[PDB]
């Protein structure tokens, strides 16, 4: 079965990830 | 290395100008 | 490096009123002294009214001489922000 | 009043995505029902719209194209799915809400996000370094001693009238 | 810099006790309550477009002209869930509550913030309840009043020479 | 007056007991091991000291603003308690003043840093840091001499440039203190 | 507890008057109308060195741990040690001119006010005249 | 700092982010 | 297509490629194992494990191994403290290649599996359809559940043939892996008392046994198998998923709270073992006991051992380290060289002074000095000036008694006052904060980290217990409700029973 990931989901994904590591990039580094 | 990889938001402001301007339209359906 | 206020407090400044170092608010601890005495010790153990000598001779083994810089520079010797 | 001095709550990032997502969800709340109740279909003839419902029609009650329009060159980007935006209404309070469960079962173990390591170290050995993070962090020691002998009588906690940490004049 | 804001705030202002803010957390924990409320309940009347293989959201097509969920199951779920008539079976007059619920949540809760600035301060229960002899018996006021002094007295360590912290 | 001024940071031959009663000092050249970004609380004004006759007239300071925080930008920022606290002075005045004066720690010993440290108040550990300093620790009050040069235009007020030379905030031990040579201009109005 | 002769019991000049329950109920609202905007819970608030505690006010000159002493000095309010006297800057029955909240203070009133500033640092503690470290 | 504390954000954002083009990439293509 | 979050759900009519996939994460977490032990071998330091045991070494995994009876090491270290033994084959190292064996093993099994899915094992006989007959296969899995639970308990933990598993003493001394004896009386649901932990595997292994063979030859009740939908296999995983995070909070709690299974030697003090001071009593109880005999204080104290007076240090508190101080418990206060001794506190009168020690609670905590009848007597000030109260006031001195300083009375009050700092964290103790760059800045746990992950991960699971109880009983409602549902069938009295059309 293909998987199927449109570009708002490639783009929120993105979003989610990205301001998920400007949080804990603070913390990572500590 | 702490700085310039706070500044992550630099895509952030290229994923704001991607998903503004290059977004897969709205279609009327 | 030792902390020159709590130098301070080990000699006998911490156990009465150092004359050259307490606040002017120390005096309270005793009669007669606050604030016109009190005015007039903070501007060897102190001697002015005839009254006034009365009230500081009784005083005076309350009373010690030991100048610390940081316990009255910047007017300290008056308010030392030490309230309540 | 006791996470913040004692956790530091506010710092750790769980508690952020939280924050990002109740008040996403209150966002949302507040966006979702004024841009249904400003691009409804005029079906009155009244001036309160309300009455221009009835439940069993099967017409949208708003106008999710100009919706969509609307928040497209206010905001730059619109929902053009009315299922992905209200599963997004699902989604953005139930995760910064889950994301608090995650922090705060940290803080049962008292593992806070308390301090960054690298600052305090930075602070320790220089004092003319101060940013809003040490300020906070002289604020949760005002917090843990002079709250906890009364929050915490059973720890019999004299703490006399001078240990107490004080800024001057207060 | 916004905790340190929020901190000092409530050592000066007790803003917690101030109803005001209540009403903006009555706006903001509600208005993620309804947000999910009403996310969850129109997801849930969804009607079956598509397959379980592929997403449920690719049965709305955009600016389609039939409703994407039933909204009289959704009235129909949420009412059977508390009594009928706790339940908006308008869907105007329940995007009206969803609209104005954080909205005039945030407003008074601005207006908090706004009254707090002419230092009309929260609920000040401070040393309320006092027995026969005159003795405080303390509240959870209190207690929040010994937090409230210890960010007071540790705020600003230096700024202040005078002890009334009056702006 | 006051009201077409809100110039306050301003200071606008001459031959027996005398006193000086109103000394401004307008200025600070620090030496490399600026600018003002202190905006202009930087003057001192309103003193009031004791021109003791001897052939050169001691100048004993006693009171007044004479002290003045001032945070210059090298971009280091380098604070100085501009001051000539506790100055005495020494030259018909026409003549110099060859005094020296002291300057005290920037931060008095209330002074609390951003880990609670200081010097009368405040930790004298690092309570950040639980189990690990001892400069940054202990708090080391200075009180460290300045001299000055005032250089004397003459009505009984009489006026002209000072240049006194001082260290920085030595940061209660923390750091080293610059030279901060500070040139200016003065005023002094004696009257006996 | 409960508020009894044995907290009512103060020392009047070496004798001791009793307050009643109806007095220092009237003298704590004598005190919250014209002394507790400076002398709230004790302290003074612009004079933090001067707090209302029996102890300060026992070792003022003369002694103003005594109710005849409080109102002695609500009549003639001297400094700690007696020596300046300042009327002008505190409220007093000498300034009834400039400090318009004690020309309604009759003798049986005072005693009320000096009766609620002995009474009180029994009841509360350390906290009369303590400030904000005991509340 | 910690100095495995970009090596924990680098492979935070990019190794979702190399998933979700990895996605994208293979959905654009039908 | 399929979502991204969708993806694995190409395995629900594939029983073959399901046991693939299973295989495959199996062959993911032995390969973790093994790979997790290797690396704690490679940084564990076994030198010393009085003063830098495993728990302080953030290791994790070698607990674990050690607490069912794992020793040794091919190298020559035992964790009991002696050097120079061969283990056998089951050491540190042998444990940990058997698991990256396993791992290419399951690897191989699970590229079988993934290839040959159609197995007509897999399709049901009557209809051609890839079928799992879930009642049969639980009582195959329950019978072997509890065979290994039996034979665990009844061998291994017994020790009759197998190691036994981590006795300790109460106050974890001399704590080694001993056979236990199950406990049979109420004693042994006492979760401290190993007996019990033997006697549960023996006892319900035989009634997973039993219930094994119950679910083998008992078909489910028509009514058991349609509410639970027994024929789906998310039902399995919804009650499954249920049991792992009722599961993984049971763990939580007995690391956290400490049992006989997580013992002290292995994952560190509890939490609680510092809120009651339950080493500090034991400590006085040891001292007091010779102070009775005659034997004096710098002889009375110089007998505790240092591995007691270790367990009496608030860096070894599991509620004290950080979400993000990262690591050992080496890299905060540092590694423990040797203990300072016990500091009395002593004013210039030379009554005795006891420091207020730090509640895990705190970050900071003022040093203040109590006697016996618990009135404040002397305290390090925060605001110095107007003090009453400070060690250069009182005289306060500090002796130490036992361990390095032994003997030693330090009277000049900022050495006074530095001790009494780490006072306030318990024994005080001489820590290399030159190993590992130990910052001060005190760490968590083995049993503070796996309490974290296993509260965390059963809070996560019991997301995932209701999203797939919601997917199992709402199975044909997840593409979407009814077009054809009538609006007379949510009205309120049309029906007089809800969800029934037969009641209109
Ligand atoms: C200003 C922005 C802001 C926002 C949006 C939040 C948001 C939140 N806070 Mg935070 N908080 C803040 C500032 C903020 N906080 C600050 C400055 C502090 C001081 C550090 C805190 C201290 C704090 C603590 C101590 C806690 C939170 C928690 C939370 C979460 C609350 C979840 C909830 O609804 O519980 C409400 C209750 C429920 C949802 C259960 C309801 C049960 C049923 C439905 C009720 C039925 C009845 C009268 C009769 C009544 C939410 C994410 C909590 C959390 O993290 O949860 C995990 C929590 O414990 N906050
Ligand atoms: C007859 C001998 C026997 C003995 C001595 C024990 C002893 C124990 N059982 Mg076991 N048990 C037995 C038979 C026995 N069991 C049988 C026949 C079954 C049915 C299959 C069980 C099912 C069972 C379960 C589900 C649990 C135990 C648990 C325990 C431990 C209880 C203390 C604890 O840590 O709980 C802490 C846990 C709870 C209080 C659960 C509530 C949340 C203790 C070792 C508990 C355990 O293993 O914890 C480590 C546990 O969760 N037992
Ligand atoms: C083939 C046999 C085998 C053996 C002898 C070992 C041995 C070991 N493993 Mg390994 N492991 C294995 C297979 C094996 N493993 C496989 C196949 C995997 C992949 C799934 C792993 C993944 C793994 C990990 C991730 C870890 C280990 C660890 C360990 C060590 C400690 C085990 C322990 O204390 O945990 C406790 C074990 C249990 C509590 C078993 C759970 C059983 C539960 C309680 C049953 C409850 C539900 C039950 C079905 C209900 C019905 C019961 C019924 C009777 C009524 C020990 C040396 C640890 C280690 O130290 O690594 C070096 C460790 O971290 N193993
Ligand atoms: C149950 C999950 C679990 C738990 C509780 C632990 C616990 C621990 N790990 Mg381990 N680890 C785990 C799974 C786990 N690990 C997994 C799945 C991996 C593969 C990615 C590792 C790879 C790993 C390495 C390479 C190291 C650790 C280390 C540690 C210790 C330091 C804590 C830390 O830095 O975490 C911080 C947690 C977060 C930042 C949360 C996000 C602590 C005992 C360190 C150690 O001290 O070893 C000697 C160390 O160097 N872990
Ligand atoms: C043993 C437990 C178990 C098993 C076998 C499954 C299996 C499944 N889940 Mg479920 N679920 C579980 C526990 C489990 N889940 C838990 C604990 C949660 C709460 C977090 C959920 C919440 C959940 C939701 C909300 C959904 C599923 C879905 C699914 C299905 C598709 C999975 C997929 O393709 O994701 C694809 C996964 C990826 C592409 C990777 C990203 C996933 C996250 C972001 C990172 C994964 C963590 C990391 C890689 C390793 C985890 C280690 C582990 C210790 C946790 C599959 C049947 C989906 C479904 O039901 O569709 C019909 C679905 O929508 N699950
Ligand atoms: C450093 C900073 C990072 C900050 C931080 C902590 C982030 C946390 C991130 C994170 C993972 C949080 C977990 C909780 C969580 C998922 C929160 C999400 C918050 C969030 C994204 C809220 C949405 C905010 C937002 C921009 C909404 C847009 C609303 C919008 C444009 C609606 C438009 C709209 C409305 C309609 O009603 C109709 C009809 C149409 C058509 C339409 O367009
Ligand atoms: C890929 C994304 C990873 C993000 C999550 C991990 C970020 C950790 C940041 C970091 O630098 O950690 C760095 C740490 C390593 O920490 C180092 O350890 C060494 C000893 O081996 C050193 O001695 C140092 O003490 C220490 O800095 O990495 C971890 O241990 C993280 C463990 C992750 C698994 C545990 C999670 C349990 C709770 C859930
Ligand atoms: C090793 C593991 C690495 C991979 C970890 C996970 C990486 C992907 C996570 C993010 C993907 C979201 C992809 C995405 O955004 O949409 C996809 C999905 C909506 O899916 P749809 O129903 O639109 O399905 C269409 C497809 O594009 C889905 O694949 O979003 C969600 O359901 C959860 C919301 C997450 C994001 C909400 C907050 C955004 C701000
Ligand atoms: C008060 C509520 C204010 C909330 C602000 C956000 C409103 C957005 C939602 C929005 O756009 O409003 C839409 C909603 C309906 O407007 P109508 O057109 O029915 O009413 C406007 C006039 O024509 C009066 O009928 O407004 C109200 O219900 C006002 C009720 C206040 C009763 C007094
Ligand atoms: C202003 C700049 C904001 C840019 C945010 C970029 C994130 C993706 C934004 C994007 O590309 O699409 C905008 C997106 C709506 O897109 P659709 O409703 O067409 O998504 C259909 C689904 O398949 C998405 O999974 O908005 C959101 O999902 C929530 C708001 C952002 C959180
Ligand atoms: C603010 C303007 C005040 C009001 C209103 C009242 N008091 Fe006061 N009080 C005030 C100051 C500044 C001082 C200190 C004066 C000094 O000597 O420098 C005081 C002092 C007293 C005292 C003496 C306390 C002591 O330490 O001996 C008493 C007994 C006293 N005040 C009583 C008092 C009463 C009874 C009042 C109400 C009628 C009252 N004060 C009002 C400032 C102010
Ligand atoms: O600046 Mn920011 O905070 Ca308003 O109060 Mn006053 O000033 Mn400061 O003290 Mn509190
Ligand atoms: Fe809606």
């Amino acid at each position: 079965q293909p998987v199927e990931l449109n570009r708002t989901s490639l783009y929120l994904g993105l979003l989610l990830i990205l301001v998920l590591a400007l949080l804990f990039s603070s913390y990572f580094f500590n | 290395m702490e700085t310039i990889t706070y500044v992550i938001f630099a895509c952030i402001i290229a994923l704001f100008f991607f998903a503004i301007f290059f977004r897969e339209p709205p279609r009327i359906t | 490096l030792v902390n020159v206020v709590d130098e301070k407090l080990g000699t006998a400044y911490g156990e009465k009123i150092d004359l050259n170092n307490t606040n002017i608010a120390a005096f309270i601890q005793y009669r007669g002294l606050y604030p016109t005495l009190a005015k007039l010790i903070v501007k060897s153990v102190v001697l002015l009214t005839e009254r006034q000598k009365q009230i500081l001779r009784e005083n005076l083994e309350h009373f010690t001489v030991t100048v610390e810089t940081a316990l009255v520079e910047g007017g300290d010797r008056y308010n030392n922000g030490l309230y309540k | 009043l006791f996470f913040q001095g004692f956790h530091n709550w506010t710092l750790n990032p769980f508690h952020m995505m939280g924050v990002a997502g109740v008040l996403g969800g209150a966002l949302l709340c507040a966006i979702h029902g004024a841009t249904v109740e400003n691009t409804l279909f005029q079906d009155g003839e009244g001036a309160s719209t309300f009455r221009a419902f009835n439940p069993t029609q099967a017409e949208e009650t708003y106008s999710m194209v100009t919706a969509n329009r609307f928040w497209s060159q206010i905001f730059g980007i619109a929902f053009s799915n009315k299922r992905w935006l209200h599963f997004f209404m699902l989604f953005v309070p139930v995760t910064g809400l889950w994301m608090s469960a995650i922090g705060v079962v940290g803080l049962a173990l008292n593992l806070r996000s308390y301090d960054f390591i690298s600052q305090e170290i930075r602070a320790a050995e220089d004092p003319e370094f101060e940013t809003f993070y040490t300020k906070n962090l002289l604020l949760n020691e005002g917090i843990r001693a002079w709250m906890a002998p009364q929050d915490q009588p059973h720890e019999n906690f004299v703490f006399p009238e001078e240990v107490l940490p004080r800024g001057n004049a207060l | 810099g916004t905790f340190n804001f929020m901190i000092v705030f409530q050592a000066e202002h007790n803003i917690l006790m101030h109803p005001f803010h209540q009403l903006g957390v009555a706006g903001v924990f509600g208005g993620a309550l309804f947000c999910a409320m009403h996310g969850s309940l129109v997801t849930s009347s969804l009607i079956r477009e598509t397959t379980e293989t592929e997403s449920a959201n690719y049965g709305y097509k955009f600016g389609q002209e039939e409703e994407t969920y039933n909204i009289v199951a959704a009235h129909g779920y949420f009412g059977r869930l508390i009594f009928q008539y706790a339940s908006f079976n308008n869907s105007r007059s329940l995007h009206f509550f969803l609209a104005a619920w954080p909205v005039v949540g945030v407003w008074f809760a601005a207006l908090g913030i706004s009254t707090m600035a002419f230092n009309l301060n929260g609920f000040n229960f401070n040393h309320s309840v006092i027995d026969a002899k005159g003795n405080v018996i303390n509240t959870w006021a209190d207690i929040i009043n010994r937090a409230n002094l210890g960010m007071e007295v540790m705020h600003e360590r230096n700024a202040h020479n005078f002890p009334l912290d009056l702006a | 007056t006051y009201d077409d001024i809100v110039l306050a940071n301003k200071c606008p031959a001459y031959p027996q007991t005398y006193r000086i009663a109103r000394l401004c000092l307008q200025p600070f050249l620090v030496k490399e091991e600026t600018k003002l970004v202190t905006r202009e609380t930087t003057s001192l004004d309103q003193i009031q000291g004791e021109l003791k006759v001897n052939g050169s007239l001691t100048f004993v300071e006693e009171d007044g603003i004479d002290f003045q925080p001032v945070t210059v930008q090298m971009g280091e920022r380098i604070p100085l308690l501009f001051t000539v606290k506790n100055l005495v002075a020494s030259t018909s005045i026409t003549t110099d003043f060859k005094g020296e004066f002291n300057v005290p720690s920037y931060r008095t010993a209330n002074f609390l840093d951003p880990k609670g440290r200081g010097l009368a108040s405040g930790y004298d550990s690092a309570i950040a840091l639980p189990q690990a300093l001892a400069r940054a620790n202990v708090k080391r009050f200075s009180l460290t001499k300045g001299q000055i040069s005032l250089n004397v235009k003459v009505d009984g007020e009489i006026a002209g440039t000072f240049e006194s030379e001082q260290l920085s905030d030595d940061d209660m031990g923390a750091h080293e203190p610059h030279e901060v040579k500070i040139q200016g201009v003065f005023y002094a109005s004696i009257e006996p | 507890a409960e508020l009894t002769p044995e907290v009512l019991t103060v020392p009047l000049n070496g004798k001791t008057i009793t307050l009643t329950e109806k007095q220092y109920l009237e003298g704590k609202r004598l005190f919250q109308y014209a002394c507790a905007s400076c002398h709230v819970g004790g302290i003074t608030k612009t004079n933090p060195s001067l707090d209302l505690r029996t102890e300060t006010l026992a070792l003022a000159t003369p002694p103003r741990d005594n109710i005849e002493g409080l109102v002695d000095y609500m009549k003639n309010p001297t400094t700690y040690d007696g020596e300046q006297e300042i009327a002008e800057v505190h409220p007093s029955l000498r300034s009834a001119d400039i400090f318009p909240k004690m020309r309604n203070l009759t003798e049986k009133d005072l005693v009320a006010i000096a009766g609620h500033i002995l009474v009180e640092p029994k009841i509360l503690g350390d906290k009369w005249g303590g400030g904000k470290v005991y509340y | 700092v910690n100095q495995l504390g970009l090596i924990a954000t680098a492979l935070f954002v990019l190794v979702p982010s190399v998933f979700l083009i990895i996605l994208y990439v293979q959905t654009e293509s039908q | 297509g399929l979502p991204w979050y969708r993806v694995h759900t190409v395995l629900i009519n594939d029983p073959g490629r399901l046991i693939a996939a299973h295989l495959m994460h199996t062959a993911l977490v032995a390969g973790w194992a093994g790979s997790m032990a290797l690396y704690e071998l490679a940084t564990f330091d076994p030198s010393d494990p009085v003063l830098n045991p495993m728990w302080r070494q953030g290791m994790f995994v070698l607990p674990f191994m050690a607490r069912l009876g794992v020793t040794g090491s091919w190298s020559g270290w035992s964790i009991t403290g002696e050097t120079g033994i061969d283990p056998g084959f089951w050491s540190f190292e042998g444990v940990a290649l058997a698991h990256i064996v396993l791992s290419g093993l399951l690897f191989l099994a699970a590229c079988w599996h993934w290839v040959y899915w159609d197995l007509e094992l897999f399709r049901d006989p009557r209809t051609g359809e890839p079928a799992l007959d879930l009642p049969k296969m639980f009582g195959i899995h329950l019978f072997l559940a509890g065979l290994l639970c039996f034979g665990f308990g009844a061998f291994h933990l017994t020790g009759l043939f197998g190691p036994g598993m981590w006795v300790s003493d109460p106050y974890g001394l001399t704590g080694s892996v001993q056979p236990v004896a199950p406990e049979w009386g109420p004693d042994g649901f006492n979760p401290y008392n190993p007996g019990g932990v033997v006697a549960h595997h023996i006892a319900a292994g035989i009634v997973g046994i039993i219930a094994g063979l119950f679910h083998i030859l008992v078909r489910p009740p028509q009514r058991l198998y349609k509410a639970l939908r027994m024929g789906n296999i998310e039902t399995v995983l919804s009650s499954s998923i249920a049991a792992v995070f009722f599961a993984a909070f049971v763990v939580a709690g007995t690391m956290w709270y400490g049992s006989a299974t997580t013992p002290i030697e292995l994952f560190g003090p509890t939490r609680y073992q510092w809120d009651s001071s339950y080493f500090q009593q034991e400590i006085n109880r040891r001292v007091q006991a010779s102070l009775a005999s005659g034997a004096t204080l710098e002889e009375a104290w110089s007998a505790i051992p240092e591995k007691l007076a270790f367990y009496d240090y608030i860096g070894n508190n599991p509620a004290k380290g950080g979400l993000f101080r990262t690591g050992p418990m080496n890299k905060g206060d540092g590694i423990a060289q040797a203990w300072k001794g016990h500091a009395v506190f002593r004013n210039k009168e030379g009554e005795e002074l006891f420091v207020r020690r730090m509640p895990a609670f705190f970050e900071s905590f003022p040093v203040i000095l109590t006697d016996k009848n618990g009135v404040v007597k002397a305290d390090i000030p925060f605001r110095r000036a107007e003090s009453k109260y400070s060690f250069e006031q009182q005289g306060v001195t500090v002796s130490f008694y036992g361990g390095e300083l032994n003997g030693q009375t330090f009277t000049d009050p900022p050495t006074v006052k530095s001790y009494a700092r780490k006072a306030i964290f318990g024994e005080i103790f001489e820590f290399d904060t030159e190993t590992l760059n130990s910052d001060g800045i005190f760490r968590t746990s083995p049993r503070g980290w796996f309490t974290f992950a296993h509260a965390v991960f059963a809070l996560l699971f019991f997301f995932g217990h209701i999203w797939h109880g919601a997917r199992t009983l709402f199975r044909d409602v997840f593409s979407g409700i009814d077009p054809e549902l009538s609006p007379e069938q949510v009205e309120w009295g049309f029906y007089q029973k809800v969800g029934d059309v037969t009641t209109r």
